[PDB]
């Protein structure tokens, strides 16, 4: 309803539309990241409506660069402004500083964006409301590899393992009981990918989910179905 | 009720219920501590895991040689705050060549503030400061708050469960200023540790330390780097 | 209808049912809230503005509690109501004379600035973001060609000249008795112009001045410089009214 | 200020956008006006609705406005809407000239002024323009050419249509009595004549302009008294006829 | 300016203004896009035939660029200034890219824009939801479905507006790699999902149809009507087979 | 009842709610006290400590505002420095322009029209802050005025705002401040704040004091340490018998 | 503040724009005012009557001109007429600084009822409360126009507007005849306004405004005087 | 200078009941001819024209300005422009561009359109009118048709006359002029027709 702006705190001390946007995020498809010493993994399900709509163009994995990819969750058509600037970011800091952002440089960036919206005192090009998006940033700087969760509130944290999206409940428990600091980046894609098929509806194969790791060596690198079809098979 | 939506609605009573709710926001944060000694200013920020697997999010920030800050409530407006501060100390060393004064800069984040208080459509800034300093005054503390007031303290802690805190730094005050830097970041600590819960105790990991004094510059200790603070500390009643 | 209502149309300046301004009336009711009244009066040669004058608190400095302006030598005015609207207004009509001069090479009369400020608060009465300021203002000068000047202006941007007008609590009384004044005769002298105007308010208000509950403007064709009185000068009038 | 904001350019829950619609309500009470294609022209026909016998004639017409050489319109709803939207496309039909020095096409002077009514649909919280217009051109790429255009900025081309009052009955007549491509200015007159008599004439209460071609140029021409009233009672010897007939 | 925000989050994470405007989407005709192997056809409802129309004026299958062709369902005049933003854009990639685009990269643009639509204050979502279909310069056929939020998708065989699901759900079960096999084939399936909802015949269809190298074609009245009589053979013998 | 929402509303009886519940808001917060001699103004204020974490000085109330020209301030703090910069401002652009300090009943109407302006729009709010403004000068002598959050300005011989002004007006009434010195007068001051401070709700608090004279050759400052001590003194001595 | 950007007249669900007719309503509470036009001129003329006979009536015109050929009168809401006069003179002025010719009377008027269609449009503003009574010469040939609150214009031959303008406008219809010279039309003007008047007309309560090759001018009390002897 | 980069020459003379309008018609760049039909004269009404010399790019901008201007005052209006409200429109769209200015010199000629009285007059480049009672004259060759007029006007001319005094007027004047020439048409305006005459003239 239009009885508030989009400014206005609630009695306990949250602004409404974040929380609401909070709300969003917690409708979109499940995402999972895991960081390890070897790299970071992003898995993503698909979530396909139709037979007749064509997997390939559910994009919920973009590479920002070639040292660090997006997960995203939630209305995802709003994530594009986001991922936008996250590559403008990067490619700006590489023509400024002939060197590679970090992980956290962009993921503070891109947070920046969170809560810049509003009614008055705003020229045109403003935004109305939160972006309805949360969004796991993976990838591997001189710091090793990181892993790092921001949400429409504009917090950003770094990870060792998170889900996000509608099943982010159970998903986060298994990645609890899972996780350990040692674990190979092998062993994080089949973790992952095994929660993912719990988590999931539809069963889990090549098609309906997404698959992508950073790796000191290997730059972002997306799994095709041939790789996804031998990870599964292994499950 | 139809006086709680907006900054520019007095309320019958004389209040403004809109910077009352940034106040919550603020007191919904994790618990921070700032106090002082005749040459030294320290911060001590308990830091919150969102998850088992998350790191604690960060709550003590660089601004300059001089000043530090620990933040409590929205980080994003922690981060804007935090960015302005920024700016005005660099616009200071450009333009005089000297460290920004800390009482000046917390009579611009006062004014920048109270702006967004009195204009249709805009919100306080939902996050409190304590701002640690060193200049030619000696050590400082002052606590910010979403009202645009802020206060020079010779101790303070804001955030949840903070009265714990308050009522240890009352309690201990007259000591401070004869406290060496140990002792100092060791009171910072114990008052800190008043504000956990039973269950919870201070680690390396929800511990972080800002310190800035004469010959020190503004320096932030996290994880191991804690630990040597953390080992004379007592066990806690 | 009589006093029908529909939207936001006592909250706004927007058109009642009926076809009126709600706000506007409010407005002139606002006008009534400092609880003063002032009375303007013209002469043959000169014009009179009287106006209460209250200092409940003893600390009060007397000197700087008043409600006659100078707007341009020539010109003064008495504003009654909302007393920061009031000063508000006076500025705004001491810019606009100012102007008036620089742009023009004459003095603004009277009645144009009058017709000004009425401008200036019909515009706040056709936009809603603002409302109009809560004060009315009486302004007296000599025209070269027409005389003496009496002229009031009111937050609806009416605006007019009179023989003799009155503004505040005691508006419609005071208003009553100038009528009987006026229909008696007008060629007034200015002992007589001043006698009247004080008569006005001290019947409206049913006391007897001292020197000191009331201030005096006057303007005349010898001297048209806007000059206010003196205790002594009002007191001298006070006492050759109760003589009489 | 959000509190007295009317919320002009938002849905509604069922995906309606109700100012437009309330605009079409007030076009729906308007003066009659109706269009109808031939093949030698296009016309247009309107119900006069300022009939008071104090009111002088000192103007072209009341509801026919030429837009350019080539092209008229008539407007249905608020008259001063219907006057701004008349200057706008009479200035796009001049930038058009300026730019390419030839006419504009009518459907692409249609689809500029369109272009205004679905913005004023859409942003800056104002409410749409109340006017329906029926627009009659003659161009090089489709000839004789008829359009509609309504509040929300919407438009379609026609061989013959109604908008105003009694528009729908209007609209049943001419679909039972139009013979497509086979029409004649002279027929069409005599249906209009008809469908005017059916919603609502005589020759003061309405206004009837033509359109045709004369030597590769082209002619708007409003009716005079004597042609209308001509018309009228040729329309009443021809229902007198058919009525002794049967 | 005007700069209300009036697309806003509501508590359950519901953006309303979104929502209404896919209903009013909902309220649009139908229409049907099939990605042949080597065509895509374009099918629309032409709901409420009037005899008095003339039809060119309200065709609500359009060309964006030589290569490229779109069909929309839900509030035409939105639909007009979409379409006009994309052919410009269509314009400005082949002056700066020096090359046609691609009907991915001219679905990408009109998504953002909607997106956008549904972020910036004073404005509404826009009312329309888009079938694009086209060939890439590289000869590949496509088919791009785009809605009110942004979103968009590329699909085999599509449906939007009024009855989009029941034509949805009939194409699930008639798209095959037989179906599409010939050009004469691919449009009989576009004609027979629009019959499974349009109220009577093909004099209710518009059907245009994009071939390799070719630009769009709009099919006329009589080969609808044909290609309507085949289906109706093709009907009545199968019953009979089945009888 | 909806007529209380917006400075840019009249209530059916020509109020204007919003401006009345500002000064509300000064209401509620703990007096000061300015009081004009025959060679200066003083200014006492009773600061509240809300705790006593807090360094001595915290959240002054007193404000220079110019060379020649102290401000004393009560209500909502925070306006009250934006009001004081706003001061400020006038002040340096008056000396730019015409090249001397301001007369103080000039400033005073330029803040007060700038607070005016807050009050007729629903854009803005008005200001929740009452202040005075003291200056001393030869040729215009000692001048004390107060603003309030309507914009109404008014030059004062004593004035007292905040939660307890009546009843500092009635004790600042009994001094005869027209024949008297900066010296006494901030003895007078401090007894008076002393008297009207309520020792059980508002616990402790201290005494802020400033003036304005020919003792400063009219420069506005703090008073002295020396002179606040025996000030205190006297109004505890006054206090206790 | 800024001004409200959105429009404070809407269409309501029957398709009005109800402020209009609530701008209306006020003009049909104003003072009656009434054009003839004469076959060689046009008489505006408009009741006058102060509250109070301390008005200075002779200090405020509700007759005014807008060039040396066009003149006008209102009914509604006086400060809202005033607006209108100052822009119909700004109007006025830039055409004939563009056209070196004086405006002719339809043109004003055009551009007149365009600005006020804007205020029933733009965002923060109510209509204007009046309608006005329009006269002008040009072209060897009179014209009387009226323009309403929505910026809707209508040529006249006579009219009435304000309190009471049905009779007025029946009386008219009953004695306007298109043939009488402009005294008689004066004559039946003044005839118009007697109607609908409360108590004695003077030369002071009434004014007069008349447009002939001339010009336009408003009449003065004497001549004024003579027309309302000459009337009894 | 700016104003002979394409030469051309322009002149009206006012007759009896009638008005004459002429115009050399060559299409130059300083000293290469380009076209030899290149239009000078644009009707602005059915006994109204302007004609327009100097730089050919501002000729024909202006000639286009100026009917899109006459364009919405006639519909806007609802009548033909007279002569002098023209004149004033020229007047006005020249001197908007006053430190911009048009590089052309018009001419207008034409008849009342309720009258008939003959109108002619001249404008500067920014646009200062002059209403002259026997002929104006605009272009690279002003000073020759000056002469050749001075000489040959005459009042009262019956359009014969009209036609011979300015034709041979504006032949003899373009013969003397390198810049201006290679053919005039003129066109005679009366109450009834208008006659357009190309002339036999030199072509070098």
């Amino acid at each position: 309803e239009y009885d508030r702006g989009v400014n206005t705190f609630s009695p306990e001390g949250r602004l409404f539309q974040v929380e609401y946007a909070i709300e969003a995020i917690k409708l979109g498809s499940t995402a999972i990241g895991i960081q390890t010493s070897e790299g970071v993994c992003l898995a993503v399900e698909k979530r396909i409506t139709s037979p007749l709509m064509e997997p390939s163009s559910i994009e919920k994995i973009v590479e920002i660069d070639a040292h660090i990819g997006c997960a995203m969750s939630g209305l995802i058509a709003d994530a594009k402004t986001l991922i936008d600037k996250a590559r403008v970011e990067t490619q700006n800091h590489w023509f400024t500083y002939n060197e590679t952002m970090t992980v956290e440089s962009v993921t503070q960036a891109v947070s920046n964006l969170a809560l810049q919206f509003g009614e008055e005192d705003a020229d045109p090009g403003a935004m109305s409301r939160p972006f309805g998006v949360a969004l796991l940033f993976g990838g591997v700087d001189e710091k090793g590899p990181q892993l790092f969760h921001m949400d429409p509130s504009g917090t950003f944290v770094q990870c060792d393992a998170r889900a996000i999206g509608s099943a982010s409940e159970g998903a986060q428990s298994s990645l609890q009981e899972v996780y350990h600091k040692s674990m190979t980046l092998k062993e994080a894609i089949k973790s992952s990918l095994i929660i993912l098929k719990q988590v999931m509806e539809e069963k889990l194969n090549a098609t309906n989910i997404e698959l992508a790791t950073v790796q000191p060596g290997q730059n972002f690198h997306m799994f095709t179905k041939e790789e996804l079809e031998e990870v599964i098979k292994d499950i | 009720n139809q006086y709680d939506n907006d900054v520019t609605v007095w309320s019958p009573q004389g209040r403004i219920h809109q910077i009352e709710y940034a106040m919550e926001a603020v007191k919904q944060g994790s618990a921070t501590v700032g106090l002082k000694s005749k040459t030294h200013a320290v911060l001590v920020a308990l830091k919150r895991a969102q998850s088992e697997l998350a790191a604690h999010q960060k709550k003590i920030l660089h601004v300059d040689n001089h000043i530090g800050i620990s933040i409590a409530g929205l980080t994003a407006d922690a981060r804007l705050l935090c960015n302005f501060m920024r700016q005005e100390c660099l616009d200071s060393r450009f333009v005089f060549d000297r460290p920004l004064p800390v009482s000046r800069l917390v009579s611009l984040i006062g004014s920048k503030t109270q702006i967004p208080t009195q204009r249709y459509g805009r919100r306080p800034y939902g996050v409190g400061l304590l701002i640690a300093g060193y200049d030619d005054m000696g050590p400082h503390i002052f606590q910010t708050c979403p009202s645009a007031n802020y206060f020079d303290c010779r101790a303070m802690s804001i955030g949840a469960r903070s009265q714990s805190a308050r009522t240890y730094l009352e309690r201990h005050m007259s000591e401070f200023m004869e406290c060496n830097l140990n002792e100092l970041v060791k009171h910072g600590l114990r008052a800190l540790r008043e504000t956990l819960p039973a269950e919870q105790d201070l680690t390396t990991k929800n511990v972080s330390i800002g310190i800035v004094g004469k010959d020190l510059e503004f320096t932030i200790y996290d994880d191991d780097d804690v630990s040597p603070f953390l080992e004379g500390l007592e066990e806690r009643p | 209808s009589r006093g029908s209502s529909a939207g936001f149309d006592r909250h706004i300046t927007i058109f009642s049912p009926e076809g009126r301004l709600y706000q506007v009336e409010y407005a002139f009711k606002a006008i009534n809230q400092g609880g003063l009244t002032s009375v303007a009066v013209r002469g043959k040669d000169c014009a009179v503005i009287v106006t209460q004058k209250k200092v409940p608190d003893k600390l009060l400095d007397s000197s700087t509690v008043t409600h006659l302006f100078k707007i341009t030598e020539n010109i003064g005015c008495v504003m009654t109501g909302m007393t920061a609207d009031s000063r508000s207004q006076v500025q705004r009509a001491r810019y606009e004379a100012a102007n008036w001069k620089y742009k023009y090479g004459y003095e603004i009369p009277v009645d144009m600035l009058c017709k000004r400020i009425a401008d200036i608060s019909q515009v706040y009465t056709q936009n809603a973001e603002m409302r109009p300021l809560g004060c009315c203002m009486i302004l007296i000068g000599i025209d070269e060609e027409q005389g003496p000047q009496v002229y009031k202006c009111d937050p609806a941007g009416y605006y007019c000249g009179f023989k003799a007008t009155a503004a505040g609590v005691k508006q419609t009384e005071s208003t009553s008795f100038l009528e009987k004044k006026v229909k008696k005769k007008f060629d007034w002298t200015f002992e007589q112009t001043v006698e009247t105007a004080i008569t006005c308010l001290s019947t409206v208000l049913s006391i007897d001045f001292k020197p000191s509950e009331i201030e005096v403007g006057v303007v005349t064709v010898e001297n048209p410089k806007f000059r206010i009185l003196t205790e002594a000068e009002i007191d001298a009038h006070l006492v050759a009214l109760a003589e009489r | 200020s959000r509190r007295y904001d009317s919320r002009t350019t938002i849905f509604s829950p069922e995906g309606r956008l109700y100012q437009v619609e309330y605009a079409m309500e007030a076009i729906g009470h308007a003066g009659t006006c109706l269009g109808i294609l031939a093949n030698d022209g296009v016309l247009l026909a309107a119900e006069r609705r300022n009939i008071h016998k104090l009111l002088d004639e000192v103007f072209f017409s009341e509801k026919i406005y030429k837009l350019n050489e080539d092209m008229a319109c008539s407007v249905a709803g608020i008259t001063s809407d219907a006057n701004v939207l008349t200057n706008e496309l009479r200035l796009i039909a001049q930038r058009y000239l300026l730019q390419y020095q030839e006419p504009i096409p009518c459907e692409q002077l249609v689809t500029a002024l369109c272009d205004i009514k679905q913005a004023y649909t859409q942003f800056g919280g104002k409410r749409p323009f109340g006017v329906s217009l029926l627009y009659i051109g003659w161009d090089k790429h489709y000839g004789f050419q008829l359009y509609q255009s309504d509040p929300s900025g919407n438009y379609g081309g026609w061989k013959a249509t109604c908008i105003g009052n009694n528009s729908a009955a209007a609209v049943s007549m001419l679909k039972q009595d139009y013979k497509e491509g086979e029409m004649t200015l002279k027929s069409a007159l005599a249906l209009a004549i008809k469908v005017l008599n059916k919603t609502m004439l005589s020759a003061e209460k309405v206004e009837i302009a033509t359109l045709t071609r004369e030597n590769g140029k082209t002619v708007i021409r409003v009716l005079k008294q004597k042609e209308v009233e001509q018309l009228i009672k040729k329309h009443e010897e021809e229902e007198a006829k058919a009525e002794r007939e049967k | 300016s005007y700069d209300r925000a009036i697309t806003v989050f509501s508590p359950d994470g519901h953006l309303f203004q979104v929502e209404y405007a896919q209903e009013a989407v909902k309220k649009g005709s139908t229409a049907v896009g099939v990605r042949g192997r080597d065509i895509v056809v374009l099918g629309v409802e032409k709901k409420s035939v009037a005899k008095l129309q003339d039809e060119r004026t309200v065709r609500k299958i359009c060309a964006l660029d030589d290569n490229v062709c779109m069909a929309f369902a839900g509030l035409t005049a939105d639909a007009r200034i979409v379409i006009n933003r994309a052919r410009v854009e269509c314009q400005s990639h082949r002056l700066t890219v020096e090359d046609p685009v691609t009907v991915e990269y001219i679905t990408r643009y009109i998504a953002s824009l909607k997106q956008r639509y549904t972020q910036s204050n004073g404005r509404r979502p826009f009312g329309i939801s888009a079938l694009i279909v086209g060939f890439d310069f590289d000869g590949t056929p496509r088919l791009y479905q785009t809605d009110p939020s942004g979103t968009y998708h590329a699909w085999k065989a599509n449906a939007i507006g009024r009855g989009a699901k029941s034509v949805r759900e009939f194409l699930e079960k008639n798209y095959t790699d037989e179906a599409i096999e010939t050009d004469d084939l691919t449009i009989k399936l576009v004609i027979k999902a629009l019959l499974e909802v349009v109220q009577s015949g093909g004099k209710n269809i518009e059907l245009a149809v994009m071939r390799r190298d070719q630009s769009l074609k709009i099919l006329n009245p009589e080969e609808i009507e044909k290609y309507v009589a085949e289906i109706e053979k093709e009907k009545e013998e199968n019953e009979k087979k089945k009888q | 009842t909806g007529y209380d929402l917006s400075a840019s509303t009249f209530s059916p009886d020509g109020r204007v709610f919003q401006v009345e519940y500002a000064m509300k808001a000064v209401e509620n917060s703990s007096t000061a006290i300015g009081i004009r001699c025959k060679d200066g103004v003083v200014f006492g204020v009773e600061k509240l400590v809300l705790s006593k974490l807090y360094e001595e000085g915290s959240n002054k109330r007193l404000f220079n505002v110019d060379r020649h020209v102290g401000m004393a301030v009560a209500g909502l703090l925070a306006d009250a420095r934006s009001l004081a910069d706003i001061a400020r401002e006038e002040a340096s652009n008056f000396r730019s322009n015409f090249g001397y300090n301001i007369p103080l009943k000039h400033l005073a109407d330029r803040v007060a029209m700038y607070v005016h302006a807050y009050t007729l729009y629903s854009a803005v709010r008005p200001f929740g802050c009452s202040f005075m403004l003291g200056s001393y000068s030869v040729n215009d002598g000692a001048q004390l005025y107060m603003i309030d959050p309507s914009g109404v300005s008014y030059g004062y011989w004593g004035c007292a705002i905040g939660k307890a002004r009546q009843a500092a007006k009635t004790e600042i009434e009994k001094l005869q401040m027209k024949e008297m010195t900066c010296r006494d007068i901030v003895k007078e001051v401090a007894k008076i704040i002393y008297i009207v401070h309520d020792e059980v709700k508002d616990k402790a608090f201290e005494l802020e004091l400033s003036w304005v004279g020919e003792l400063t050759n009219g420069r506005h400052e703090i008073v002295p340490k020396d002179i606040r001590e025996e000030a205190e003194k006297y109004a505890k001595e006054s206090l206790k018998e | 503040e800024r001004g409200y950007s959105f429009s404070l007249t809407t269409f309501s669900p029957s398709g009005k724009l109800v402020q209009i007719e609530y701008a209306l309503a006020a003009v049909a509470g104003g003072a009656p005012s009434v054009g003839i036009k004469a076959a060689n001129g046009v008489v505006l003329a408009t009741e006058k009557k102060q509250k109070s006979i301390l008005y200075d009536e002779r200090s405020v015109h509700k007759v005014e001109p807008i060039t040396k050929h066009i003149g006008l009168v209102y009914s509604g809401m006086g400060p809202d007429y005033r607006v209108l006069v100052h822009r119909a003179r700004k109007l006025a002025q830039q055409y004939y600084l563009v056209y070196q010719e004086p405006i002719p009377t339809a043109q004003l008027v055009q551009r007149v009822a365009s600005v006020m269609q804007e205020y029933t449009q733009s965002g923060g503003v109510r209509p204007f409360g009046v309608s006005l009574l329009i006269c002008g010469w040009n072209e060897g040939r009179p014209y009387l126009f009226q323009s309403d609150p929505s910026g809707a214009y209508f040529a006249w031959k006579a009219t009435a507007m304000g309190k009471n303008y049905v009779n007025g406008k029946t009386f008219l219809e009953k004695r306007y005849n298109e043939d009488l010279e402009l005294e008689d039309a004066i004559h039946t003007a003044i005839l118009t306004l007697k109607e609908s008047f409360e108590g004695q007309m003077t030369e002071d309560n009434i004014e007069v405004g008349i447009c002939n090759e001339a010009g336009f001018r408003r009449l003065t009390p004497t001549e004024v005087k003579d027309y309302l002897a000459a009337i009894a | 200078s700016i104003m002979s980069y394409n030469g051309g020459a322009v002149m009206a003379m006012k007759g009896k009941n009638c008005v004459a309008i002429a115009a050399d018609r060559r299409f130059g760049i300083q000293a290469q001819m380009v076209t030899t039909d290149f239009q000078k004269i644009f009707p602005m009404g059915d006994r109204l024209y302007i004609g327009l010399a100097g730089l050919a790019t501002d000729v024909q901008t202006v000639a286009q300005r100026l009917k899109f201007r006459l364009n919405l005052y006639e519909l806007k209006e609802g009548r033909q422009i007279k002569p002098y409200t023209l004149m004033s429109m020229v007047a006005n769209l020249l001197y908007e561009k006053r430190f911009g200015p048009y590089y052309t010199e018009p001419v207008i000629a034409g008849l009342d359109p309720k009258t008939f009285k003959p109108f002619i007059c001249s404008l500067d480049l920014i646009g200062c009118p002059m209403v002259t009672d026997d002929f104006v004259v605009s272009g690279t060759c002003a000073e020759q048709m000056y002469g050749m007029c001075e000489s040959l006007w005459e009042p009262n001319m019956d359009p014969d006359h009209l036609f011979e005094t300015i034709s041979q007027a504006m032949l003899n004047a373009v013969d003397r002029d390198a810049v201006s020439g290679m053919g005039v048409i003129v066109h005679i305006i009366e109450k009834d027709k208008i006659t357009t005459r190309t002339l036999k003239a030199r072509m070098d």
